[PDB]
């Protein structure tokens, strides 16, 4: 049916196009600074345009700029390409959009630029919506009290810690500490939890991103994963709009949903892999525009900035959809410099912190969680009911450990009651240290904390429970598989421990004790 | 149902294919039409369109 | 294409060109003096109507307001290829060593390129083989990543540079660039060059195999802050072969330093403590050449200097977002003849994860590294116990880390005309199996001084035998 | 010379504007007809330059009389880059004829022309900040209807 | 292979293309006329 194709042609041909000429509006490029064009008279153009600067002799492709000042005879561009071809005189079109980025279905498994651009080589993005950068927040009466947790599969987050769907979790750390790490982690534990997480990676190297992407290809996460990439030698509005292009593609999975494995899913999760280094580069937009600077040089609306951004993560009502964004922002301080002005911000906006401490990543805490600073204000409302009943006495045996941590090489010298708090907070300790890209699902987790807070570690010496874990879970992933299915199947049940899941589990885990040696 | 939403991808770019053969054989075309006649009356068209 | 100067403050010059040929914006001015040489500008800043303001590169002690300026076109051109190896170079590109000019024909490039793509990045971190024990164990580099040492004078970091180039050019091809951005003249040049020209590996002198481009800091900021870009194109050059290139950016902070300056004098507002607003973006075009594609892999090992002791300063902790590996040279180390001063501890890589290395690798370098992560505190109780007489097993623990830290010392094939013994060359497989097997006490049975400076575990053993 | 820069620029100026105006009514006259035709309100040297023109009959070069008449009393370096691209390279009678339209945006301001060959027909017309572009955009819009 | 089914649809070039290329040269872009030998022989060049 060809004829198709000719009747829906030659009829817009013909009487689709005005094909009038008429005056239009452009500027002159009058100085180029560090990225930086003022546009000259450029009216009718829109707070935050995405100007085009139109091909010219020497330069066969377009660079596209944002139009940040629209200043009396003057209009300051940030140019997100590359300065050095845009001279002075150059001509100017004011696209009449504010920036906006492809979404859906089609941007699953594929690295784009915080512009929708495809970089990773794989061809054209198949897209047929687009979502406006910088849209207004939810709405108050638009939310939901966060209740569906997010199954980290880090035993000290997914325990001490909860992280919960439209919940806002900081992951602040000192330069190599495991944020990326414990980002990446969370990622790969969404393999079955129907979650589209998203990768933002603001201003890493372009070699860190290709080892995360490649991580996250490696263990199949790169189909139900959207990785957004502003490289450090990007341009500095790259950088300023990324968060925001991955908070929209995160707002369409929120609102209309996608297909991942054949279900309507429309929760997703979206890791700003540096706002310390966003709000640089928004630092660097600002003072290369002139604007007034404020504490450590930064611009006044720079808490508006992050504020933007994570306030547009919602766990929306069954009116609105019911959909979810869970947002996980990652801060590098400069040691352990908390009360500094981008963490203070992103502090104060974010629902939890997840303080990662250089002393203990050294000591050999992999995961350097710090539990005494770090809190989760959303709390057991972002745990399963199994693993709220089983974490208690863990968080309890771990505090009354870090009371006494002072302690832990006079133990020989102390109380009995002393001794045993100490011997249990250093084998609790143990138990969340956890390797790379090895999460634990939720009932394997329940599990090995309910052997923990019961008293069935206590015979285990210390260097080994890590080991004892690694084999007890390997056994119920092998000897007993029916005991894992009934922890998972009762996970909500308000009193967890009923007894069928109680009696299973002792069993499994006597016969573990019994046939092992340690 | 990939299968047939290829199937629909391939027709969307069928068109696409031949509406870049028309613009570019339309390109092509009316440059000899405006060599041989009529460059100076687009030229005063504009110029009155101004 | 020839303007006029405006004014001149400083090391800033402003230049009037004509409306229609305005230069770009990383372009040079290229001043002709009167005494047959000319000043080479960079443009900063488009500005005005034809005017654009450029960083001198030089005094700028002679010029009047008048004088006429002939741009060139394209960014500050520096020679590459074969020709321009074994030879020292400027920020401009010309030879400031003894020999004569670069010819004509030999290619010129700018100085300013795009970094590799994303596409073009490996998908998996690879472990980039020096031959060090020490270095190959506790830090391991990676191809096409950054390492940064932090030594003063004394240490032997001139030697570890020179073994570097050396078992880089004998096991690959292995040509190297080094780069002294903000050094002092004396340690920089006649201690870098005499002792590379000195030291020697099958009879061709590591300089001989060693580019090298030196700002330092009697330069002018933007020499200082666009000679690290000429060594990323010289090293470019080569990596565009597919040839291995390990570059030396020695006090790439000086780097950062240089970038101030320009932008104190260029009017640009201050951000943080002085520093230039364009901090991040401005260090990640210099380390993002700086990485492993396809073709080839530009390994780099930075010095950087903090100023005090601050690493909170922004210009370390920029730096530090572009590092991958830090190797801590120690005085006390150096001192104990241990010829290579890595200390063991405080010497991180994020290589150093099971995925990567390895699970043997890895088990190996947290078994070792945690006998001295007390840093054998035994000393201190020995300081007032002597031991107690003597530890129920800690003795051991003490004997195994005295044991391990003289093994860490290796002979060096560019110390071997000095010191009168042969360069050992040792793979990772070896240094693993080695201290793996040290670990388990196989090494119980020799005495100390018996690892003071021997390649491998194996060729502790003979000499035991012997 | 720095005092005469605002009385002499403001009487250049309005002896360009009074020229300009009245190129339209006054065109082709004489003294006498362009006496009667030019009004006598304006500057004492502005009727007397919008006369003699007329009188030797160079009338219609008065207009372009008064694009030298604002430059006599100023830097001259306002004029409107009113860029010309067409994809034939122009004659020298067709590079006039577009002057001579385009003297309606402020005068004969300065003019630079380019090919942009892959243009067809029709001449791109960039006075200011204004763009009038009249040669590939039918293509081009037809080529997004059919898309 | 079914994909082939778009290169046999193509193959209506005086059904399709001859006729849009006239009236979207002479109807749209220029005025009507378009009088000029050989117009014909160039769009049958340029499609194939
Ligand atoms: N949970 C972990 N298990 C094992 N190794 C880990 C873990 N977390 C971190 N590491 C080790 O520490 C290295 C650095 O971790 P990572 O890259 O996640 O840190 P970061 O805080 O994101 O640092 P950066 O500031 O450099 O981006 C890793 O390459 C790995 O070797
Ligand atoms: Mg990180």
């Amino acid at each position: 049916i060809t004829e198709e194709l000719i009747a829906r042609l030659k009829q817009g041909i013909t009487s689709g196009v005005d094909l009038q000429p008429r005056q239009v509006n452009v500027g002159t490029v009058i100085a180029v600074g560090d990225g930086v064009a003022r546009l000259s008279g450029l009216d009718q153009v829109v707070a935050s345009e995405i100007v085009e600067f139109p091909p010219k002799a020497g330069r066969n492709e377009s660079i596209y700029g944002i139009a940040l000042n629209l200043e009396q005879d003057s209009v300051a561009a940030i140019i997100l390409g590359d300065d050095e071809t845009i001279e002075e005189g150059d001509m100017v079109t004011s696209t009449g959009r504010v920036i906006s980025v492809p979404v859906g279905q089609g941007l699953l498994g594929r690295v784009v630029n915080p512009l929708g651009q495809p970089i990773d080589g794989k061809g054209p993005i198949v897209y047929e919506k687009t979502r406006p950068i910088e849209r207004i927040a939810p709405g108050v009466i638009t939310r939901k009290s966060v209740d569906t947790p997010v199954q980290t599969g880090i035993i000290a987050i997914d325990a001490l810690i909860p992280i919960g769907r439209g919940q806002r979790e900081l992951i602040i750390g000192d330069r190599q500490t495991g944020k990326t790490a414990v980002a990446i982690d969370t990622i790969l534990n969404q393999k079955g939890q129907g979650m589209v997480c998203i990768y933002v990676a603001i201003g890493q190297r372009r070699a860190q991103v290709a080892q995360v992407v490649g991580t996250l290809e490696r263990f199949g996460a790169m189909e139900y994963t959207i990785v957004v990439s502003a490289t450090a030698s990007e341009s500095a509005a790259l950088q300023y709009i990324a968060p925001y292009a991955g908070c929209a593609m995160g707002e369409e999975i929120m609102e209309n949903g996608v297909m991942l494995n054949g279900q309507l899913v429309k929760d997703a999760l979206i890791v700003y892999d540096d706002l310390s280094k966003h709000a640089v580069a928004y630092r660097q937009v600002s003072l290369l525009l002139r604007r007034p600077p404020g504490r450590e040089a930064y611009p006044g609306d720079v808490f508006y900035l992050h504020s933007r951004l994570l306030e547009r993560a919602a766990r929306l009502n069954e009116e609105y959809g019911g959909g979810s964004l869970t947002a996980l922002p990652v801060i590098e301080t400069q040691a352990n410099d908390v009360s500094a002005y981008i963490p203070t911000n992103v502090i104060s906006i974010t629902d939890g912190q997840i303080y990662l401490e250089s002393d203990l990543f050294n000591a050999g805490q992999r995961p350097a969680l710090n539990v005494g600073i770090s809190v989760s204000r959303v709390g057991g409302a972002a745990q399963t009911r199994a693993m709220r009943a089983v974490a208690g006495k863990l968080k309890g045996e771990l505090a009354q450990f870090r009371d006494l941590a002072a302690f832990a090489q006079f133990a020989s010298d102390l109380d009995a009651t002393t001794k045993a708090q100490i011997e249990r907070g250093q084998r609790l300790q143990e138990l969340l240290k956890q390797p790379q890209y090895q999460p634990l699902p939720v009932e394997d987790q329940v599990a090995v904390l309910y052997a923990a807070t019961n008293n069935y570690l206590d015979d285990v010496p210390v260097p080994l429970i890590t080991k004892w874990r690694d084999d007890f879970l390997a056994f119920l992933r092998t000897a007993h598989p029916e005991v894992r299915k009934l922890i998972y199947d009762n996970r909500l049940d308000r009193k967890f421990p009923t007894p069928e899941v109680k009696e299973a589990l002792e069993a499994a885990i006597k016969e573990f004790k019994a046939t092992s040696n340690y | 149902a990939q299968a047939e939403q290829e199937r629909i991808r391939m027709l969307s770019e069928a068109k696409s294919q031949i509406a870049d053969l028309v613009t570019l054989t339309a390109s092509r075309v009316l440059g000899a039409e405006l060599q041989a006649r009529g460059h100076d009356a687009l030229i005063a068209e504009s110029l009155a369109a101004l | 294409a020839k303007g006029v100067i405006q004014e001149i403050i400083g090391v800033v010059i402003r230049a009037k060109f004509p409306e229609d040929e305005v230069p770009e914006i990383y372009n040079a001015i290229e001043i002709p003096l009167g005494n047959g040489d000319r000043l080479v500008c960079e443009v900063q800043q488009q500005l005005g109507n034809g005017v654009v303001k450029a960083v001198a590169m030089g005094s700028t002690d002679g010029l009047r307001r008048g004088l006429e300026v002939i741009d060139t076109g394209r960014p500050i051109a520096v020679p590459v290829g074969p020709a321009t190896l074994g030879r020292v170079f400027n920020v401009l590109g010309d030879p400031i060593d003894g020999m004569g000019p670069i010819g004509p024909e030999v290619e010129r490039r700018p100085i300013h390129r795009d970094p590799p793509s994303f596409e073009e990045q490996n998908t998996q971190a690879q472990i980039f083989e020096t031959g060090i024990k020490v270095i190959d164990l506790i830090a391991p580099f990676t191809r096409g990543g950054k390492t940064a040492i932090f030594g003063g004078a004394g240490v032997g970091k001139t030697v570890v540079i020179q073994e570097l180039i050396a078992n880089i050019a004998k096991e690959q091809s292995g040509f190297s660039v080094f780069a002294g951005v903000g050094e002092r003249s004396r340690e920089g040049n006649d201690l870098i060059h005499e002792m590379k020209e000195a030291r020697i590996d099958e009879n061709t002198t590591v300089f001989d195999k060693t580019v090298m481009v030196f700002g330092q800091m009697n330069e002018p900021p933007g020499a200082r802050l666009r000679v690290g870009l000429t060594a990323l194109t010289m090293a470019e050059y080569f990596r565009d072969e597919g040839r291995d290139i390990l570059l030396f950016i020695d006090n790439i902070f000086r780097f950062v330093q240089a970038g101030s300056e320009v932008s104190s004098l260029l009017g640009r507002m201050p951000s943080q403590v002085g520093y230039q607003p364009t901090l991040g973006t401005e260090m990640g075009e210099l380390q993002e050449r700086i990485t492993s594609t396809k073709r080839g892999s530009i390994t780099s090992m930075q010095a950087v200097y903090v100023p005090a002791d601050d690493y909170t300063d922004p210009a370390p902790a920029t730096v530090f977002s572009h590092l991958d590996a830090t190797i801590s040279l120690e005085r006390s180390i150096a001192e104990r003849a241990i010829f290579p001063a890595v200390d063991p501890l405080a010497s991180t890589s994020r290589i150093l994860d099971p995925n990567i290395v390895g699970e043997e690798h890895y088990r190996v370098a947290q078994e070792v590294k945690r006998v001295l992560q007390r840093y054998k505190d035994l000393k201190d109780i020995i300081a007032i116990l002597g031991m107690e007489e003597l530890s129920d097993e800690d003795k051991l623990t003490v004997q195994r880390a005295r044991k391990i830290e003289l093994f860490f010392s290796q002979p060096f094939t560019v110390a071997q005309q000095f010191t009168g013994r042969p360069g050992k060359y040792v793979p990772v497989k070896k240094t693993v199996e080695s201290f793996a097997r040290l670990l388990n006490g196989e090494g119980d049975h020799i005495p100390e001084s018996f690892f003071y400076m021997q390649g491998d575990f194996d060729d502790v053993l003979a000499a035991y035998e012997a | 010379r720095a005092l005469a820069a605002p009385l002499v620029e403001a009487l250049l100026t309005t002896a360009a504007e009074q020229i300009r105006a009245a190129a339209p009514r006054i065109a082709g006259l004489s003294a006498s007809e362009a006496a009667a035709v030019l009004p006598a309100d304006l500057l004492p040297q502005v009727r007397n330059f919008l006369l003699t023109m007329a009188k030797e009959g160079l009338t219609g070069e008065l207009n372009a009389v008064a694009a030298a008449l604002p430059g006599y009393l100023e830097t001259g370096s306002r004029a409107v880059d009113a860029s010309v691209t067409s994809a034939i390279e122009l004659s020298a009678e067709q590079k006039e004829r577009i002057t001579r339209e385009l003297q309606q945006r402020y005068g004969d301001v300065h003019v630079t022309y380019h090919v942009d060959p892959t243009l067809i027909g029709g001449l791109i017309i960039r006075v200011g900040d204004q763009v009038l572009d009249n040669s590939l955009r039918a293509r081009l819009s037809a080529i997004q209807r059919v898309l």
